[PDB]
């Protein structure tokens, strides 16, 4: 599977490793939270990462399906 | 660098 990643910059797409079969987008609040909104985490993933409390987490199986905030899937 | 959803840029640290 083909990934959105917060790794490099600008954001690009990766090309997962194999058993890496989910591309996931984590969020969260830290200090700036109220003015820039919640930090943006885009990734590969063989298991989706686990549910936290103060954490959103999402994870998806089709190419690009983690895109950041601003862009649109696919 | 940090991203956050208010920009498609991202910010220091």
């Amino acid at each position: 599977i083909v990934c959105h990643t917060t790794a490099t910059s600008p954001i690009s797409a990766v090309t997962c490793p194999p058993g890496e079969n989910l591309c996931y987008r984590k969020m969260w609040c830290d200090v700036f939270c109220s003015s820039r909104g919640k930090v943006v985490e885009l990734g590969c993933a063989a298991t989706c990462p686990s549910k936290k409390p103060y954490e959103e987490v999402t994870c998806c199986s089709t190419d690009k399906c983690n895109p950041h905030p601003k862009q649109r899937p696919g | 660098w940090r991203y956050y959803e208010s920009s498609l840029l991202p910010y220091p640290d």
